[PDB]
């Protein structure tokens, strides 16, 4: 009804109840459309004028029975309300409600209620408010008061079903009044504050939009059950193991033997209270809070000599890095799967306990840290996809349902479409490499060239800007965007040129106007435009969260941080990382959202409490974290597909530059004839049986099988040279032996290889290239052996190229092989969005050598390492000047800094992947000016250009980088059939044949055996109610298994042993039955079978280990056979449902990473040996230490393992950056060998660790992509 | 340190005078630093006088006109320093100070306390 | 690092010897102050006499008309941290076989006590006229020849039977 509108009267009134009156005398959904909220549809067209934000006639049928009505903004906006009066005093007529409905079908209304609020938000951001906001406190609470009031007269309290109380955000208004009402009223209040953060929630209800946004995220959440519940149990599980193996073993630090006085440990344990104390007891290496560890074994910490290894004291890191209770081992390994700074209790462990503990840390990193983050970023990205998809459905039904003139035509004759952009775009490039080459020892004649430089370069854009401004009317000038850019970055140009050091940095972005003519870079300006366009609404959402966040950390933590500044830091001053202003607590909320989050909440816990700490940290992380996968996924989904579907054509109007080429071709290849033309016309079977015999040996299986064990033994024969060969003289002689041999039978390969294939298919072979060039690195080592010359320089550096032997075994692994040539397929596209990262990640780093090059410098008492502080020596002067007369001062930089583009790329690196970033952004926030000493944060608010960057590089490239790969890995499967690009032939038999176990549902019911007594059995066993019991008694033994804790109690371990011992009847007698009713049927079940193995082992294990405790002693063999009962644990996944079909998916995925493994094992081994060969000679510094080094393959392999996951890799690779003394030592003697010198080489190391990061993350992200398609084909099943 | 003390203390003549000093120190207080001075002055331009203190156990000077009345009645590792003062008289009509030092935490505490006596 | 290699036991006669005591400690970042003695058993003595004691940067030589001038200090240099306490023979003799101590004695430096510990190895000594090949040498380049000789016939006896199989097909082809 186009012209139903009806002021809604009297008769309005006087005609419904008798409607009703008839419905309560004889005892269909709403329209979904003209539900409130929305907007009104043009099917009624317009309104009559004075109609608008009145009372009206009620439109909808279903609401049209019962008594409402509806009023109607000028913004076509349906407010629906009911004709009851209000607390059955006010009317629908009443003056009072009328003028109540004008104002709260305003606009105006929103408009007033959001500009107080979001000054209400920076009236919060303050900490320490002055005493003239209390006028300001006042008229908020008026301002809230009453808008919440013409609600009330015009909406209705509680009398109604569209009443105010009954919307959920109106409960929000109403609390947050009531309680200032009350506080105000009733007058720590800390908690009461905390609920005045509340308020700027109310942003949500007010700006619209975002009621969906958070109602996307309820829903999204709200798929992720099974998975937390997965995550709780295997948590639990693995908390379980590291508490059994590692119950107390953070506790050992070695104690001197030779007290004196008469003391014992305790008599001293009682009576210590200090850092000094402890120092003068135990021992603790040079600036370090906590006691060296050390343990019982061979492979464990070594204790200085004078020194024993004992259990007690207090944990490390202020106690709370443990096993030592069910509820630390849970903190610790949720610390583990989150990875966040995992590899110090890598390192704790490890020297408490012993190397051969590395399997543990491996098994978790691998199953924990991955499979779990994988579960969640699928199954979020698999609800939000079925949302969009929804979305997109209903939005397609919905739709469906005189010489002024002379001179400028002139110039614009000169605007020639094929030649001037391309000179103006070559200008760009000059500029951007021009600006690219500053640096800080700089000399003034570089100083003139650059200037001159950008002056040129700004005078010729500018010609263009006011050229073209000429050409055509600055109406339509000011129309294309680009233009507006141009315009304003010449005018920023001019503003530089008349007057900070962040203005000189705004003539970066001209790098995107090269955008028209690359694709890939209209990709990424898709994505920055994307994030502020149809998907801003979630940014605004972040942005509300982290303010929220922030200043709820800093009310209620922030002056705990200020009275108890001295638990935490020595000098009593506040800490780098802490919560008592607003921008710092808005840092940590940062770092918290990017992954690091403990350290500042051991901080948090030690001045403010256990409870209050894990509770913000939780929740933090976890809605944080929610939402910006959320905002990933979004972006990724939408660029992926939705973005853009090739609706135009390629570059429709065609590109300038693809204009330009034409005249090229024309140029080029015409006067590539001219010079033609002109210059002629100035001017027998006995070698056939030979090569198929070498065809058929080379061929049988006989031979490839010798040839793959001889790969292995070379390649295991490489892993024994290291710094203790001197040491085993005997295996020294044959290894050199076994090594000309090797070369021997390669060689004679290659001989028979050659003379089958032939020398053409042979040199047209990657694999054969591969093995040539190896071969010939043998030879002509061999050669030069045999000759003398074995020690001249390069032929030295050649040697080194040994290491490159392993990588003969790709040839000969079909997994190897696949995953290989799906990696390689990939290679093109990558490089394009590489070249994209790269020189967006120069802007960065211009940006960055800008601001900071050559301020990193400061005197450094290396002594302790303490930076002199700048009230006696703020400059270099006094830094020499000390030096000549106090000692152990330095002017030392950071090694890894902004000094030039290069190093900037490296910091960049550093601080994209947040391992190293740190002591960077505290050593820039710093800063002052060159030659001068810092000043602690003396420029606080750099910390933004780190944001930022953080931002744009590790967020929108990451999306990037997986969107491309998606993309190519669609076509690397699309083009050949669905095909898993992973798995070899025979693996995918083994799949598909997996697969046939995960889809029978039917099995026979096991026919119930005859005789009465085994009936009944039977019917017992069968019985549902039988099964949930068990369970139930499982998790009762699960809980036993928790209760245990550290030095807990002599009875408390025999009772737990009764109990056990209990269960342990239970569980076999029950076995003992099934089997009885089942009777040769028990093992037709693969769970019963599980069950049996279970229930056997675990009263094997029993009875062991009391064997071997009461007569033997072996601690740590007793210990690995107690883990005998984690297996009654696993039996929970019997019942679940939610956890067999994740298992099974795992289940199903595992050979495609067994081969991913492979690789990853061999590039593992290979850089094992180069680090082997290289780096076992570099100082022992921040990462390589007494136990953590390349001086062996148990070391190199373990510090490798540790950066695969790229944790720590700064540690590592700062102490071979140095050389040149005093940084390191190049005459060193190191005893018991013949090499010298103690520094390792920037270039080398700078290329070692960096390949490896890469590489890592390319094996990792095809991980990440076989699970991940993994369960969408299991879960879409 | 914040120091929680009544401003104004009226106490009827010859009975029971409670003398609040407290504070809410995040640090815990160890004895072998920690630091209480029970200082008291009648008018502003008449010289401050030191009665107890605590330096390593708590320490009565045994003043004239304090004597045999003033004992420590609180407990510092509760953060309690009050004191009792025993059958007042209208002499120790005044005002009174506890200082409290509690390290390792810096600020130096203070607390002040009018004490004044009804007939 | 710091590896403990044992010295080789065969000495050349009327040549140069290097005798090889290495004594690392538990803990690489520590400081110590050492010094050393050397004790030497000629074979056919019972009795161990002093024959060199060095400290801090001097080796003195103990007076003994078998290493009267035959002796110069080889280890670790210009340090008091000695780790490395090797000594050099520079013309060798036959009263130079018999029975080795080094006694390397370490005082260590702590945040609050200081250790005296002690540690001793024992070096034999047999003086010969030429140098005699390890046993492990040869025996390895022999096995290395007759692998090498081994493979050499396994494979060019694969070579004439798929030669003659192959032949035989194609005349019967
Ligand atoms: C979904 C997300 C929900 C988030 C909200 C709920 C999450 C956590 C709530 C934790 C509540 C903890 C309440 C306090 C417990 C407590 O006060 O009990 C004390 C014990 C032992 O204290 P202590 O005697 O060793 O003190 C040492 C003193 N010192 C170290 C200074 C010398 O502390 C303990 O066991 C507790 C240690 C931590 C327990 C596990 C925390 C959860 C870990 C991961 C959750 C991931 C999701
Ligand atoms: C995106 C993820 C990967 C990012 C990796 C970035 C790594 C960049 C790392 C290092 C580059 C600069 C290293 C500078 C090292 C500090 C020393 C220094 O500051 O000295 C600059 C050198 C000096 O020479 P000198 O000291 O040897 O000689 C003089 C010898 N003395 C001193 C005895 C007289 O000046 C020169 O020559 C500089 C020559 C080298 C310039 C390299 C430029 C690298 C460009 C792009 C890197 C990314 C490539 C693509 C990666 C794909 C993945
Ligand atoms: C250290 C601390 C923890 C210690 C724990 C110790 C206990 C752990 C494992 C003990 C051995 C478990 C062996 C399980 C074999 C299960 C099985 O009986 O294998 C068959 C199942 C398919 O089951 P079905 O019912 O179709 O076979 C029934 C036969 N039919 C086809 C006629 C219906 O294949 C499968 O799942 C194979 C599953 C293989 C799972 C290996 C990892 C287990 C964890
Ligand atoms: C995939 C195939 C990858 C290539 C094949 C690798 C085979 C696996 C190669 O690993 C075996 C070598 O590590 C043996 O060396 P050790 O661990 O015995 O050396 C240590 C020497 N110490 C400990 C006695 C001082
Ligand atoms: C210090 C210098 C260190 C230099 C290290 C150099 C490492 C080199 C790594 C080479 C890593 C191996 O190179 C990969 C190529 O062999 C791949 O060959 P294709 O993709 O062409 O083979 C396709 C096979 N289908 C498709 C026909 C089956
Ligand atoms: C993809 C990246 C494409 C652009 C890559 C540009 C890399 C960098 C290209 O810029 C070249 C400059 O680095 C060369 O001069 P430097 O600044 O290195 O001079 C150093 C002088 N000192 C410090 C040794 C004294
Ligand atoms: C896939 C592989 C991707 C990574 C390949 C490597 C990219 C980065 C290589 C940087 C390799 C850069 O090395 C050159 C700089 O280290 C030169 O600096 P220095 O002055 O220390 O020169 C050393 C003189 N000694
Ligand atoms: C897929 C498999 C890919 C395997 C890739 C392996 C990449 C190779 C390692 C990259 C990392 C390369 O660094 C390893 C170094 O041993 C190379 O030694 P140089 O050739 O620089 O010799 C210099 C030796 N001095 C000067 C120090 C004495
Ligand atoms: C550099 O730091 C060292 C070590 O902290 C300082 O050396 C201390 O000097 C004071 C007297 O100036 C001595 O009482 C301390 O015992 C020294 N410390 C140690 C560990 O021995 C040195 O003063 C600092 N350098 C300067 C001159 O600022
Ligand atoms: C370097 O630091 C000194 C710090 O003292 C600056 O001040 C000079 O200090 C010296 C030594 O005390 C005095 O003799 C000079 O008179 C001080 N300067 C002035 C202007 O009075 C000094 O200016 C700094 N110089 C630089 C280039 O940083
Ligand atoms: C044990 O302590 C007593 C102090 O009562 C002391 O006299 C005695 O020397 C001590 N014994 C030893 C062996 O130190
Ligand atoms: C250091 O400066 C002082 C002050 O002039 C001077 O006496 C001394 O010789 C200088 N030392 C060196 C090594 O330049
Ligand atoms: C060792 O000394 C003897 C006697 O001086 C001398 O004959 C002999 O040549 C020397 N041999 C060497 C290798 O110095
Ligand atoms: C070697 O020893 C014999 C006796 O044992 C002695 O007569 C002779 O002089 C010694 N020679 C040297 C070179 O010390
Ligand atoms: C060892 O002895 C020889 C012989 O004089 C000498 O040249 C060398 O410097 C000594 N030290 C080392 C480390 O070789
Ligand atoms: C260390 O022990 C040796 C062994 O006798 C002794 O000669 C030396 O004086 C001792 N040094 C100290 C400082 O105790």
């Amino acid at each position: 009804g186009p012209q139903s509108f009806v002021h809604f009267t009297k008769q309005s009134l006087a005609l419904i109840e008798q409607r009703i009156a008839e419905r309560k005398s004889k005892e269909p959904k709403p329209s979904s459309d003209l539900e409130a909220g929305k907007q009104l549809p043009f099917i009624y067209g317009d309104i009559p004028p004075g109609m608008v934000s009145e009372p009206l006639e009620d439109l909808d049928p279903y609401y049209a029975d019962k008594k409402t009505f509806i009023v109607l903004n000028k913004g076509k906006t349906i407010f629906r309300f009911n004709a009851t009066p209000a607390l059955y005093m006010l009317s629908p007529f009443s003056p009072l409600r009328r003028i109540s409905i004008k104002i709260l079908v305003h606009s105006l209304f929103s408009m007033l209620i959001m500009c107080t609020i979001l000054t209400n938000c920076i009236f919060m951001t303050m900490n320490n408010p002055p005493d003239w906001t209390k006028n300001v406190e006042y008229t908020f609470t008026g301002i809230y008061t009453f808008e919440s009031l013409v609600k009330i007269l015009a909406r209705g309290f509680c009398v109604g079903e569209f009443t105010f109380l009954r919307d959920p955000w109106n409960w929000l208004d109403f609390v947050v009044i009531v309680f200032a009402y009350l506080t105000e009223f009733v007058n720590n209040v800390s908690a009461l504050r905390t609920f005045r953060v509340l308020r700027a929630l109310k942003t949500i209800s007010v700006i619209p939009g975002l009621k969906t946004i958070v109602g996307a995220l309820i829903q999204s959440v709200k798929k992720l059950s099974d998975v937390m519940i997965l995550t709780v149990f295997c948590l639990s599980v693995f908390a379980l193991i590291g508490l059994q193996l590692f119950m107390g073993n953070l506790k050992h630090k070695c104690f001197r033997n030779s007290l004196e006085n008469n003391e014992t440990l305790e008599s001293i344990m009682n009576t210590l209270e200090s850092e000094e104390d402890f120092r003068k007891y135990f021992y603790y290496l040079e600036g370090s809070k906590d006691a060296l560890l050390c343990g019982f074994s061979t492979d464990s910490g070594q204790c200085p000599e004078g020194y024993t290894c004992v259990k007690i004291g207090r944990n490390p890191d202020y106690g709370y890095t443990s096993f030592d209770t069910f509820s630390w081992a849970f903190l610790a390994l949720f610390r583990l799967m989150t990875q966040d700074y995992w590899e110090n209790l890598y390192q704790q462990t490890l020297r408490a306990a012993g190397k051969t503990y590395m399997i543990f840390f491996v098994v978790v990193i691998f199953l924990g840290s991955f499979y779990l983050i994988n579960l969640i970023l699928a199954v979020v990205a698999m609800a939000y996809e079925e949302q969009n998809q929804a979305n997109i459905e209903e939005a397609k039904q919905k739709e469906l349902e005189p010489y002024w003139i002379k001179f400028k035509k002139c110039i614009y004759f000169i605007v020639m479409d094929p030649f001037v952009d391309l000179a103006i775009t070559i200008c760009i490039v000059l500029n951007t490499l021009f600006m690219a080459m500053e640096h800080h020892p700089m000399t003034e004649e570089f100083k003139n060239v650059l200037a001159i430089g950008n002056l040129v370069f700004t005078g010729i854009f500018a010609a263009e800007m006011v050229l073209k401004l000429i050409a055509m009317d600055p109406y339509e000038y000011f129309q294309v965007g680009w233009n507006i850019f141009d315009s304003l970055i010449v005018t920023l140009s001019l503003v530089e040129l008349f007057l900070l050091s962040v203005l000189r940095s705004f003539r970066l972005l001209r790098v995107f106007k090269l955008a028209k003519s690359w694709p890939t870079l209209n990709m990424l300006i898709k994505i920055i435009g994307n994030s502020v366009g149809a998907f801003g609404n979630l940014t605004l959402v972040l942005a509300i969260i982290v303010f929220i966040f922030a200043v709820v950390g800093m009310q209620l933590f922030g002056k705990s941080y200020k009275e108890c500044v001295c638990k935490i830091n020595d000098d009593c001053t506040l800490p780098r990382w802490h919560m008592n202003d607003f921008f710092h607590s808005f840092l940590i909320v940062f770092r918290v959202l990017c992954g690091e989050w403990i350290e500042t909440m051991w901080d948090c816990m030690e001045v403010a409490g256990q409870a209050m700490c894990l509770i913000v940290y939780m929740m933090v992380m976890v809605i944080g974290n929610l939402v910006v996968l959320n905002l990933f996924l979004a972006l990724l989904l939408s660029s992926f597909s939705s973005d853009n579907l090739t609706a135009i054509e390629e570059d429709p109007d065609a590109n300038n530059l693809q204009i330009a080429v034409t005249r090229i071709k024309k140029g080029i290849n015409y006067v590539k004839q001219t010079l033609r033309e002109f210059i002629l016309k100035a001017f027998g079977k006995i070698w056939w049986n030979i090569r198929k015999t070498c065809y058929k040996i080379v061929e049988h299986s006989w031979f490839e099988s010798f040839i793959v064990l001889m790969i292995l033994l070379s390649s295991g024969a490489l892993a024994f040279e290291d710094i203790y060969i001197e040491r085993k003289k005997t295996i020294k002689i044959i290894l050199e032996y076994a090594d000309k041999i090797f070369t021997y039978i390669f060689i004679l390969e290659m001989l028979l290889k050659w003379i089958a294939y032939g020398y053409k298919t042979y040199f047209t072979n990657a694999w054969c290239w591969l093995d040539f060039l190896i071969v010939d690195v043998s030879l002509v080592t061999l050669v030069a052996n045999t000759l003398g010359y074995s020690d001249l320089g390069p032929i030295k550096s050649l040697r080194t190229l040994r290491a490159l032997r392993p990588l003969r075994a790709l040839s000969r692994f079909e997994g190897m092989r696949v995953v290989v040539n799906a990696l390689i397929g990939a290679i093109p596209s990558i490089m394009n969005v590489l070249l994209v990262c790269l020189i967006f990640w120069l802007i960065f780093s211009i940006m960055g050598v800008n601001l900071f090059a050559g301020k990193f410098y400061e005197c450094i008492n290396t002594t302790d390492g303490s930076r002199f502080p700048a009230s006696q020596v703020p400059n270099r002067s006094e830094c020499f000047a000390l030096m000549n007369v106090s000692q152990n001062v330095r002017w030392k930089n950071l090694k890894v800094n902004f000094d030039n583009v290069g190093l900037g790329y490296l910091s960049l690196l550093q601080v994209a992947t947040f391992k190293g970033w740190t002591i960077i952004m505290y050593a820039a926030v710093d800063s002052v000016n060159v030659d001068k000493q810092p000043k602690y944060e003396y420029s606080l608010y750099m910390y933004i250009y780190f944001v930022v960057f953080i931002i744009f590089g590790s967020f929108f490239t990451l999306n990037l980088f997986i969107c491309v790969i998606i993309d190519n890995f669609n076509q690397q499967k699309k083009k050949l059939g669905g095909q898993d690009i992973f798995m070899t032939e025979e693996q995918k038999k083994y799949y598909n044949a997996m697969k046939k176990l995960g889809s029978k549902k039917p099995q026979k019911p096991i026919p119930r055996p005859g005789n009465k007594i085994q009936g009944c059995i039977f019917d017992l066993v069968t019985n549902q109610a039988f099964d949930i019991s068990i369970m139930v008694l499982i998790c009762l033994n699960m809980v036993t298994m928790m209760v245990e804790k550290e030095g807990q109690s002599q009875h408390m371990t025999e009772v737990l042993y009764w109990i056990n011992v209990v269960f342990i009847i239970l569980f076999t007698g029950e076995c003992v039955l099934k089997l009885i009713s089942l009777r040769h049927y028990y093992f037709t079940v693969g769970w019963n079978i599980f069950d049996f193995v279970v229930v056997i082992i675990s009263i094997v294990g029993m009875f062991l280990a009391d064997l071997i405790e009461t007569y033997f002693v072996s601690p740590t063999l007793f210990r690995v056979i107690r883990l005998a009962r984690i297996g009654r644990i696993l039996r929970l996944v019997k019942g679940a449902k939610g956890i067999r079909t994740l298992l099974f998916a795992l289940m199903m995925s595992l050979p495609a990473l067994f081969n991913i493994g492979l690789l990853l094992f061999l590039v593992m081994f290979i850089y094992a040996i180069f680090g082997m060969s290289n780096f076992a000679y570099v100082k022992k510094e921040d990462g390589i230490n007494d136990m953590f080094n390349f001086e062996t393959f148990g070391n190199s392999m373990i510090c490798l393992f540790q950066i695969t996951t790229s944790a720590g890799w700064d540690g590592l690779l700062a102490p071979i950056l140095n050389s040149k003394p005093p940084d390191c030592d190049p005459k060193k003697v190191h005893p018991g060998s013949s090499v010298e010198g103690d520094c390792g080489n920037p270039s080398v190391g700078i290329f070692y660790f960096v390949s490896y990061i890469i590489i890592s993350f390319l094996v990792v992200v095809n991980m990440y992509i076989a699970v991940i398609l993994e369960n969408f084909s299991v879960a879409t099943e | 340190m914040e120091v929680t003390v009544p401003a104004t203390l009226n106490v009827l003549n010859g009975s029971d005078a409670r003398l609040p000093c407290t504070f809410n120190s995040c640090y815990t207080v160890n004895h072998k630093q920690f630091s209480l001075n029970w200082t008291y002055q009648e008018c502003n331009n008449c010289s401050e006088e030191m009665f107890l203190q605590f330096r390593m156990k708590i320490i009565n000077l045994k003043l004239e006109r304090f004597q045999d009345r003033v004992e420590f009645s609180g407990n510092p590792s509760k953060y309690d320093v009050s004191v009792m003062l025993r059958n007042v008289q209208p002499e120790d009509e005044g005002i009174y100070n506890c200082y409290i030092m509690n390290p390792p935490d810096r600020h130096r505490g203070h607390g002040k306390i009018h004490l004044q006596v009804l007939m | 690092g710091c590896v403990e290699v044992d010295s080789e036991t065969e000495a050349v006669y009327g040549m140069t010897f290097k005798i090889l005591c290495i004594s690392c400690k538990r803990r690489s970042e520590t400081n110590a102050e050492t010094f050393t003695e050397w004790t030497f058993r000629q074979k056919g003595t019972e009795e161990f006499v002093k024959i060199l004691r060095y400290e801090n940067e001097v080796l003195q030589l103990e007076e003994d008309e078998r290493f009267e001038g035959r002796v110069v200090w080889n280890g670790s240099r210009g340090t008091k941290d000695l780790q490395d306490l090797s000594i050099f023979i520079t013309n060798v003799t036959y009263n130079h076989s018999g029975d080795y101590e080094c006694h390397v004695y370490r005082l260590l430096f702590f945040e609050n006590y200081e250790h005296n510990t002690s540690v001793v190895k024992k070096i034999h000594i047999e003086v010969v006229d030429k140098a005699n090949r390890d046993m492990a040498s040869i025996v390895s380049e022999i096995m290395m020849y007759v692998l090498i000789v081994v493979l050499t016939i396994w494979l060019v006896a694969e070579m004439i039977y798929c030669y003659k199989k192959i032949a035989a097909a194609t005349e019967t082809a």
